[PDB]
């Protein structure tokens, strides 16, 4: 029963980061909308809450997290990352998301020690 | 439509990423299906004897 | 006297990334106008070209690139990148970019195993 957690606790689990991220977004941005002042402190925000609680995992990787934020205002959004790590350790997540007046990608990587 | 619209985006990237969540948690409980297979294995031959 | 040349063989230097992430986007970009259906073969080949020519350097890296490619509409731009590293031997480069039709930001990281 304990080295599976273990395992979890050991290896890039990818996507308790993408929950890291979504608590980070909805503690940054919230539902406001686009005033251009303010997304300074919501990229600063999303990027130190990210790796403020994936230091609080207690895994032993280092960590790499990307966020671009985006008016809509009739421009389309895309990126792009293709990486260079070990494949059974490491991974990458990479979440979307948008509202009425925003877009928003936040890229988040964990490459092992 | 602002309300249901924004209710059914928000509805759609959170069922995204509890999808995403999934595709996570099928590794952990993945093996918690093989711990709780030979549980019920194991159990199982405990209780036919 | 090695421990400097050992010490130097293995450090990131962060214009010989940038000239790499130059040389990628002057080799796939260009400076032709933006379309949006070339703009997947752009990060592609910009994200491909970066890894292929950071690779021939056989330091004892492992890298992460993440691009961004965007239409110039008026519309708002943040990219931020904080992480989480060894600071003494590893680094990041992030380049901007753009020509008349469109910007483009490459983040490029380098991070010692």
């Amino acid at each position: 029963m304990e080295d599976y957690q273990a395992a979890e606790e050991t290896a890039f689990v990818v996507d308790e980061v993408s929950n890291i991220v979504k608590e980070a977004i909805e503690s940054a941005i919230g539902g406001n909308a686009y005033q251009h002042s303010k997304v300074n402190q919501w990229t600063t925000n999303v990027v130190e809450q990210t790796l403020s609680q994936l230091t609080k995992l207690g895994k032993p990787f280092k960590y790499i997290v990307t966020c671009v934020i985006m008016q809509k205002n009739g421009a389309g959004l895309h990126t792009a990352s293709s990486c260079f790590w070990d494949s059974s350790t490491d991974g990458s997540c990479t979440v979307r998301w948008e509202n009425k007046t925003m877009y928003c990608i936040v890229s988040a990587f964990g490459l092992s020690i | 439509i602002d309300n249901i619209e924004g209710e059914w985006g928000a509805f759609n990237d959170i069922m995204r990423r509890k999808d995403s969540a999934i595709q996570q948690q099928v590794a952990n409980l993945q093996m918690k299906i093989v711990q709780e297979d030979r549980a019920v294995e194991s159990r199982t031959t405990d209780l036919l004897t």
